[PDB]
């Protein structure tokens, strides 16, 4: 009756939060995901988990997800919990170009999602949303963007991301190798090559566990380029000249 | 035992204590009987004054549900009262929708699912009521009833519910009740409610007597025992 | 009636491989006009276009409600979608309103989004779709499109002269038509390329 | 392996249990009873003791046959109070099948919608999960006679001979033993297999006034519960 | 008796659940205020920046109306809805009287919606306390604060986030009876008060005025890099 | 009822949720099954043993059809195993009566698995104990998805759930290929059902089904019979 | 104890705890009594002080011109069954056109509070009334309790330490059928002077009568018109 | 948990309602007495810091044009209470064109104070003296939690209010005058307060007969300090 309460509502006798500080921890438990603005675009990178040799992969786009029309989005969390977000998320973008005839200006999108987020901490004793998730896009005002989202609820806008337990030792060498000012896509591509290096431990980097998906705003269409395998491979082999460079300064 | 506090709960044998507890609340109530003749149904109510107070006929436990059914509750009081108004209001649904009066079979069917609904949720408990019900009919004959608390609801031709429940029942068996006429039975009845604890461990007692069969021409309703005082007189006779 | 209070008309003709689609453009009340630019024909994706009739206030939010249902289709479909599932999606919009209904009849022109095979449809105002092979119309003049379109229409026609046939058909219908013209803007689209011509018209 | 809440409620468990439904399949235990039933011809056979204690508890209220719909017929172990609210329900769901559909409900489609009904007791928490089992007989047209069972866990089958109650692991061992070699089932096979099994089971070899037998055939594809006498009839003609 | 419901009494008398909202709040930043003699002014302190954000999206000061301010502290995540929704009653009271809003009613909303979020179970209560700064009524400049209790209030000037106390203990020394004005020195009370930050880094100060009749103006960090520069250079000559 | 509306999962302060964890281990501890997806077609095939002689083996189907292209088995417990099926046919339709085209398989598989979801963060309910195999040829190229009680699902070319998946998760390893025909495909589905069968294995014991590109089809035990008479 | 939490749980003795402790709470409430003759039925009842100079706690409280209640246990339920108790008199006044059998009003109560009795969330009433009434078969006296079990009676009197109150009247309830309206008062409140401490007396200021008769609307005393009735009473026999 | 919100003893009262009490005591404290002559009312604000404004705290609010009140307890509950009671207070004057008696005032306040529950949350923090001058002269009330509503002549509530009610006795009769209670009122309060009694720690409210406005005073208050 009463005493099958569960907590998810109560605040610490210190004044902290009980469910809020477990769920952080799950997604360092997580794949891994980063972005880097450009002075001409924007690029997401993802980690392959389960990358065994009895799957399909037929989806064209696992962490991706074309959500608006110029806007996509990484995950990281939970993954059944995730799809009651991004279908929500869809019909967020949506319904405003019913309303305005207008393309949602890609931070407003971010706060109507995490008011909902914040919501199942307040009132209603439910399970809070275990997912952090990216923010990539264009807009009238502020043209290429990166967001950040928590599952307090809390945002921010970025220019080189993190995704925590799996991989935060990144951030040390993002904020050592990102340059300000001039961050253009070639320059951009080789740098999330080398961070990848670090952080996802797999020897030799095969072009299977990773994942690229990049925005150039293109002659007014705003296309969403996610790139196949073939060019993976020259972007690893654009990296492999990199060791042997590494080595003549010695 | 620690499994026993919902009632929507098994115990790890397969019984639910709930139930199995509010039964045996029933069994601290006075006793109280039923017995069928071969033309109607005669009840009694062995029922003790509180103190002095009382006013002679107050809450009695001798209810009247329709024009030919009436209740011979035992347990909880208030908690009968409650219960006999759903016999009531569902006589009235039976008659504004089929035109006639409520069969006996059927009523003791919808009673019954109604306190088996209590049996199931943890919001609510069992009631901690049992109780009787008689009728009488040309078609049908008479007919006598039995609802525990956990719903289980079928015929006898002799009942008892309280603290002599095989104590009373023990000397119903010896009566040739097929035979006799409800007139006969109501002196018999008297003496059955007589022999079982008098004044041992209460002080004093009252008897009720409710009536019903061909006599009454399928009405039911108490006995003119203020006319002839015919109990007392026979079931005192029993003190040799 | 309420169908003759703004005017319109809308016609959609099959050719070889290709297909032709056309429209008025004034926008005006009973009797006075407003402007001549009114779009009636809306893109919904590449090779397939849609023209709407009718009252120019559910011209507008059809339009917009239909797109609504499009954009979360092509989402949780990488693929783009069939006419066969347009005309579909569009009958279940209207016959919600069935009671309420909206006042416009649509008509769909496009190809097929794999192979290169026209596709030519219109619906009524609660949503009874009819396919067709030669022409559908649509709008407050339609006898007189009937008229032009059963005499003009050839069975194989190149995308030559089946844009001299839906301009004749066009052009004379409506000039004998009262609350229509003031201007013809035709889109002729194929495998290759979509071509939006606009025609010289009697502007009385 | 008491982790949480799970041997209180419907949770799982580690290992993958949950114990609240395995708690119910002995919580048909107490009520102390055996059913059999046989399908070997054209026709289904239900037999089923009853136990009269008293003699003032009457004999035509006390039979477990249900008669469901008129080619339907079933019997109900387990507890009586949970037993006969679920025969409301199949009395209740066959009609709307005629009503909705224009015909008659088959026994197999009848079988599927009240294990559904027992699914959401156990989805569901905070519900009493029902504690009783069902069988059904009846004749589905091109398909011959069948034999249904269903779980307090919304688990449901077809199967040719059915024991339920206290003793089927004794039952079903005398069954395989008898139904393996293929003989001719003659509507006196079927119910002379009926009777000795429970007969050696049970160890009786009992009067007339036990047991009952419900039954259905293709020359009367009625329900039907049989006579005092013609029960009599069968029990002497295998007095051998 | 116990600690985990909020409907629940001490046995002394308390309500500990409101109680540790308030702890809530002092891990948060400091943010003080001020009235003057027409200027209004306050300012936030612990910026701290990492390097690799845009800092637009950090907005800690914000704006209800054209004439009033916020400022708050607790978690972000909680300010957001109360700035939002303060946002819509303080345009839906124009609508339905045609005033502009006054600077004491739109406190009293923000309290009764802090009030009445707090009494029914399963409602975790707001863990924020705002600054409410606006020369709105008539030519009148105040500022008034909130509290997680639901206690709208006013004082003269403010502090709250990790270590109010040193700074509360601070202005009382230094508020004078000489109310400050020539407005600038009304500021470097603030740039003084803030000067007594946790670190006082001196480039973490985000100040932002009012003088009663513009719009809100946030000061650049060379305009306010100025006035930090004449505190010290005004304190070594009472040396 | 009350009305209390509060879920029964609740992080650990590990950040796992305990009681998913512990419906998949009624999977585990289910029938065995097995899935392939061949060149041409997908092959389905379960392990139905009755307890007993006596129950009758035509009267409850492991292989169930969703629709006339779309077949749907499992590995968990029976009884919730009914109410996702009949969900799922109904959900169906209305997918039929607004697009008036047949459901592809993938978005089929998008909505049950939303539905999954539902059980897992709503209140007072648990999740299930069935995870699910889904097949379908449609658009020329076939299908075969698997569905979890968390609500996450994948996309398999050949994989097995149920008792001692672990050793059909080698064997399939070592068997399967890139491409055969369905023939192929049926007789090394087999093979992996007798891994971790009984001792005898007749028409009855299995049940296989199959989609052709002409549609979904569960086989009779004549062709099963037909189809075991030794080979392999 | 572990049994001892709500209402909806049994024990193992069959007894409900939490209906045991309503039963307490009428205890913590002053003394009332209350009688009647074969013409006049007449409530007493004891006013308590909360401080020196505050006024004192009022009990009678009237409900309709024939029906008048008395009060013990709770002030939140007092009101709240007052309330829902006016109502219903007014009800057969607006349909019926005529005033309530008060015999059909009680059983309307015990329906009323039986059940936050069953279910859970509610607690139940505790409260101690004792009716005073006319239907046409004349005056009436009854008494309720939170288990719901209405009583008739003819004499009755509950709260602290009441019991002495009781034993006075079982040795004069004989009498009391006969008397008029005068001495019937002072028979009553004679009773209420053993369930005091034999240190101070039944004085004007903290003492209520109510008055129903058989020509005579509900009337309620107070203060000043008890006056009349103290007068010719002996000492306390100390 | 620990006897929860609707749980009853077994012996007594809710605990709830019981702890309900014990809240009020840390409130501030005030005086209220009822005089033939009129209805006069003191607190204390107990301010904190000198940047603190002192007119933000009120304790005195004006119900009507001849209601006044005092609170103590819990501030945040309080408000709901004055809400209502001006709302009340108000429709009976728009359908009956008269003034609420000031015992029928707090009829209505205590039929919301006992609704705490499920049922359509705690109960209330704070108790509360009305002061007011209806057709029967100037009366004076109090209400608490539990609703146990009643009439008083001169109370006191709050912290230290056990020592007021002591002390309070003593000065009392029933032939007092309203200047003569003003003064014999605050020297109750700084027997009891710790600060220095001046003008800007209390403040004061008096309504009359014939002043049925002005329930308050204002730096004439500065005169009657320096005359005790």
């Amino acid at each position: 009756s009463r005493r099958y309460d569960s907590r998810t509502t109560i605040f610490s006798p210190e004044g902290r939060l009980y469910q809020v500080e477990y769920a952080m921890e799950a997604i360092g438990h997580a794949g891994t995901c980063l972005g880097i603005l450009a002075n001409d675009g924007v690029l997401l990178a993802a980690e392959r988990r389960n990358i065994h040799k009895l799957l399909d992969e037929v989806f064209f786009s696992e962490k991706i997800y074309k959500l608006n029309e110029d806007m996509a989005c990484s995950v990281a969390g939970i993954t059944s919990d995730a799809n009651v977000l991004t279908n929500e998320l869809r019909l967020i973008a949506q319904r405003y170009l019913l309303q305005y005839q207008e393309p949602i200006p890609c931070e407003q999108l971010v706060t109507a999602l995490c008011d909902i987020k914040q919501a199942y901490t307040q009132f209603g004793g439910k399970r809070p949303f275990g997912v952090s998730l990216l923010y990539i896009g264009w807009d009238k005002h502020y043209g290429f963007q990166l967001y950040q989202s928590d599952p307090s609820g809390n945002y921010g806008g970025w220019k080189a991301t993190c995704i925590g337990n799996n991989s935060a030792a990144a951030v040390s060498m993002l904020k050592q190798d990102y340059k300000e000012g001039e961050m253009t896509l070639k320059s951009a591509l080789a740098l999330a090559i080398k961070v990848l290096n670090k952080t996802m431990d797999v020897s030799k980097l095969s072009a299977e566990k990773v994942e690229i998906a990049t925005l150039t705003r293109e002659n007014g269409k705003t296309v969403i380029r996610v790139l196949k395998q073939k060019e993976v491979e020259q972007l690893i082999k654009k990296h492999e000249e990199e060791e042997a460079k590494a080595e003549r300064e010695k | 035992t620690g499994y026993d506090l919902s009632a929507s709960t098994f115990s790890p044998d397969g019984r639910v204590f709930q139930v199995e507890y509010a039964m045996k609340a029933v069994e601290n109530s006075s006793t109280a009987i039923g017995i069928r003749c071969k033309d109607g149904v005669v009840f009694g109510v062995e029922k003790l004054v509180l103190s002095k107070l009382y006013e002679e006929g107050s809450n009695k436990r001798l209810f009247n549900v329709d024009r030919h059914v009436g209740m011979a509750v035992a347990g909880l009081l208030a908690d009968a009262r409650s219960l006999a108004d759903i016999a009531r209001e569902e006589a009235s649904n039976f008659r504004s929708n089929f035109g006639y009066n409520i069969p006996l079979k059927h009523l003791a069917d919808r009673v019954a699912m109604y306190v088996h609904a209590y049996t199931l949720y943890s919001a609510v408990r069992p009631f901690g009521c049992s109780f009787m019900l008689g009728s009488y009919s040309v078609n049908d004959g008479a007919q006598l009833y039995m609802i525990d608390p956990s719903g289980v609801s079928y015929g006898y031709w002799g009942c008892a519910i309280g603290k002599a429940r095989q104590a009373a029942k023990t000397e119903i068996e010896k009566l040739q009740m097929k035979e006799m006429t409800c007139r006969d039975i109501v002196k018999e009845v008297a003496k059955i409610i007589y022999i079982v604890h008098d004044e041992v461990k209460d002080k004093a007692f009252e008897l009720e007597l409710s009536w019903v069969g061909e006599l009454t021409n399928g009405r039911h309703e108490i006995v003119p025992k203020d006319i002839r005082e015919e109990a007392e007189k026979y079931a005192k006779e029993s003190l040799k | 009636s309420i169908m003759s209070y703004n005017g319109g008309a809308v016609m959609a003709m099959k050719g070889k491989n290709c297909v032709a689609i056309a429209a008025d453009r004034r926008f005006g009340i009973q009797a006075q006009m407003v402007t001549t630019d009114f779009q009636k024909i809306f893109p919904m994706g590449d090779r397939l276009y849609i023209g709407l009739a009718g009252l120019a206030t559910d011209v507008q939010t059809v339009a917009q409600r239909l797109k609504f249902r499009l954009n979360l289709y092509e989402l949780k479909e990488g693929r783009q979608i069939k006419p066969y599932t347009l005309m579909s999606m569009v009958a279940n919009l209207l016959y919600e309103k069935r009671f309420g209904p909206y006042y416009t009849e649509p008509v769909i022109a496009g190809l097929d989004p794999k192979t290169f095979k026209p596709f030519i449809c219109s619906l009524d105002l609660i949503g009874c779709p009819m396919v067709t092979d030669d022409f559908v119309v649509s709008g407050t003049c339609a006898e007189q499109m009937y008229g032009m379109c059963e005499s003009l229409w050839e069975p194989n026609m190149d995308p030559d002269h089946l844009f001299e046939t839906i301009s004749q058909a066009m052009l004379n219908a409506v000039d004998r038509d009262a609350v229509s013209g003031m201007g013809v803007i035709v889109h002729i689209i194929e495998k290759d390329k979509i071509t939006t011509r606009t025609l010289k018209a009697r502007m009385d | 392996s008491s982790a949480g809440f799970d041997r209180h409620i419907t949770i799982f468990s580690p290992e993958g249990r949950l114990y609240q439904v395995e708690y119910a399949f002995k919580a048909i235990n107490q009520g102390g009873l055996t059913s059999v039933a046989v399908r070997g011809k054209d026709c289904a056979v239900i037999v089923t003791q009853k136990k009269v204690p008293d003699k003032l508890l009457d004999s035509s209220t006390v039979t477990h046959l249900f008669k469901i719909t008129e080619n339907i017929g079933c019997v109900m172990t387990g507890m009586t109070a949970d037993s006969r609210s679920q025969v409301q329900r199949a009395r209740y769901e066959a009609a709307n099948w005629k009503y909705k559909y224009g015909y008659e409900i088959p026994v197999d489609m009848l079988c599927k919608r009240i294990a559904d009904i027992s699914q959401v007791y156990t989805q569901n928490a905070e519900m009493r999960p029902l504690g009783c089992c069902m069988i059904l007989i009846g004749i589905d047209e091109e398909q011959g006679p069948q034999v249904y069972k269903c779980d307090p866990a919304g688990y449901y089958c077809g199967f040719k001979a059915t024991a339920a109650g206290v003793k089927q692991t004794e039952s079903t061992s005398f069954l395989e033993k008898k139904v393996k070699k293929k003989f001719d089932w003659t509507f006196e096979q079927t119910v002379e297999t009926a009777i000795t099994c429970l007969s050696t089971v049970l160890s009786i070899d009992f009067k007339p006034s036990e047991i009952e037998v419900g039954v259905v055939t293709v020359e009367n594809p009625k329900f039907r519960i049989l006579t005092e006498a013609e029960i009599d009839a069968h029990l002497v003609a295998l007095a051998e | 008796s116990y600690d985990r419901a909020i409907t629940v009494f001490s046995p002394d008398g308390h309500l500990f659940q409101v109680e540790y909202a308030q702890e809530a709040v002092k891990k948060g930043s400091t943010a003080v205020g001020v009235r003057g003699r027409d200027i209004v002014v306050l300012g936030v302190e612990k910026k701290s920046v990492a390097k690799l954000q845009d800092e637009r999206t950090v907005r800690k000061i914000c704006a209800l109306d054209d004439n009033v301010c916020m400022a708050f502290a607790g978690l972000t995540a909680d300010a957001r809805i109360v700035i939002n929704r303060a946002r819509v009653e303080c345009q839906s009271h124009r609508l339905t009287v045609e005033d502009p809003v006054t600077v004491e009613y739109i406190t009293r909303y923000i309290a009764s919606l802090k009030q009445r979020y707090t009494q029914s179970n399963g409602r975790r209560p707001f863990g924020i306390s705002a600054l409410i700064v606006g020369f709105d009524f008539d030519g009148t400049p105040r500022l008034y604060q909130t509290d997680p209790s639901g206690t709208y209030h006013a004082w003269k000037a403010n502090a709250i986030g990790r270590g109010a106390k040193s700074v509360r203990e601070f202005l009382e020394k230094n508020y004078t009876d000489e109310a400050i004005e020539t407005d600038d020195l009304t500021i470097k009370l603030v740039i003084k008060a803030l000067l007594e930050v946790v670190q006082s880094g001196g480039k973490n100060i985000e100040l932002a005025v009012m003088r009663r009749d513009q719009s809100l103006k946030i000061l650049n960090p060379e305009e306010i890099e100025k006035y930090v520069a004449e505190i010290e250079k005004e304190k070594e000559e009472n040396e | 009822e009350r009305g209390y509306s509060f879920s029964l999962t609740t992080f650990s302060p590990s950040g796992k949720l305990v009681q998913i964890e512990y419906a998949l281990a009624a999977v585990a501890g289910g029938a065995p099954s097995v899935g392939i997806k061949a060149a041409n077609g997908v092959v389905l095939a379960t392990e139905k043993k009755q307890k007993s002689i006596l129950y009758d083996e035509r009267s409850v189907h492991k292989v169930e059809p969703i629709t006339k292209h779309i077949g749907l088995v499992y590995s968990g417990m029976g009884p919730d195993y009914r109410v996702l099926v009949h969900r799922a046919r109904k959900l169906a339709q209305q997918y039929y009566l607004v697009y008036q085209e047949p459901i592809p398989t993938a978005q089929l598989v998008q909505r049950v698995a939303s539905v999954m979801q539902e059980y897992t963060q709503s209140g007072g309910v648990r999740p299930f104990g069935v995870s699910l195999l889904i097949c379908g040829w449609n658009e020329g190229r076939p299908y075969l998805f698997q569905s979890d009680p968390s609500g996450a699902y994948f996309a398999w070319k050949a994989t097995a759930m149920g008792k001692n998946y672990v050793n059909g998760k080698t064997f399939l390893e070592k068997r399967y290929n890139e491409d055969l025909e369905l023939e192929d495909a049926i007789h090394t589905a087999i093979l992996t059902l007798k891994e971790s069968f009984e001792g005898q294995m007749t028409e009855d014991n299995i049940e296989v089904g199959i989609c052709n590109e002409a549609g979904f089809r569960r086989l009779t035990p004549t062709e099963v019979k037909d189809y075991l008479a030794a080979i392999a | 104890n572990q049994y001892d939490n709500d209402v909806t749980v049994w024990s193992p003795q069959g007894r409900i705890h939490q209906i045991e402790y309503a039963m307490e709470a009428v205890k913590q409430g002053s003394a009332t009594v209350g009688l009647k003759s074969k013409t006049h039925a007449v409530l007493v009842a004891l006013k308590r002080a909360q401080s020196e100079l505050a006024a004192h706690q009022k009990k009678i409280l009237h409900v309709d011109n024939h029906i008048g209640i008395s009060i013990a246990g709770l002030t939140a339920d007092a009101r709240l069954l007052c309330n829902f108790m006016r109502q219903e008199c007014l009800d057969s006044r607006f349909v019926f056109d005529r005033p309530l059998p008060v015999s059909r009003l009680v059983s309307l109560i015990g329906s009323k509070t039986q059940i936050p009795t069953q279910r859970y969330g509610r607690r139940p009433y505790g409260v101690g009334l004792l009716i005073a009434g006319y239907d046409d078969m004349g005056p009436h006296i009854f008494q309720t309790c939170p288990s719901a079990n209405y009583f008739d009676c003819r004499a009755m009197s509950i709260g602290a330490r009441s019991q002495s109150a009781r034993t006075y009247l079982e040795r004069h309830m004989s009498e009391f059928m006969e008397c008029n309206l005068n001495e019937l008062v002072k028979h009553g409140l004679r009773a209420l002077r053993e369930t005091l401490p034999a240190e101070q007396d039944l004085t004007t200021k903290n003492v209520s009568i109510g008055i129903v008769g058989k020509d005579l609307e509900f009337t309620i005393y107070d203060d000043d018109d008890v006056s009349p009735f103290l007068e010719g009473l002996e000492e306390r026999p100390q | 948990y620990d006897r929860g919100v609707n749980t009853f003893s077994p012996e007594g009262r809710l605990f709830q309602v019981e702890y309900a009490i014990e809240a009020i005591k840390l409130g501030s404290t005030a005086i209220g007495i009822q005089t033939s002559e009129g209805v006069c009312l003191a607190v204390e604000k107990r301010i904190t810091s000198p940047l603190m404004e002192p007119s933000s705290i009120e304790k005195i609010v004006e119900i009507d044009a001849h209601i006044g009140c005092a609170m103590s307890g819990l501030i945040a509950d309080a408000k709901t209470l004055i809400d209502k009671a001006r709302v009340e207070t108000q429709n009976h004057w728009f359908t009956y064109n008269e003034t609420m008696t000031v015992e029928s005032v707090t009829q209505a306040v205590s039929n919301l104070a006992l609704q705490f529950g499920e049922e359509d949350s705690r109960p209330f923090g704070v108790a509360l003296l009305f002061g007011g001058v209806d057709e029967k002269g100037p009366q004076l009330f109090h209400m608490d939690p539990s609703g146990t509503f009643v009439q008083c002549d001169a109370r006191a509530i709050g912290s230290a209010s056990e020592g007021a009610q002591s002390s309070l006795q003593e000065v009392y009769h029933k032939s007092m005058t309203l200047k003569e209670a003003i003064k014999s009122s605050l020297i109750i309060l700084k027997q009891v307060m710790e600060e220095k009694l001046n003008a800007t720690n209390i403040e004061l409210a008096t309504v009359q007969p014939g002043q049925n406005f002005h329930m308050f005073t204002k730096e004439e208050l500065e005169e009657v300090i320096k005359d005790i």
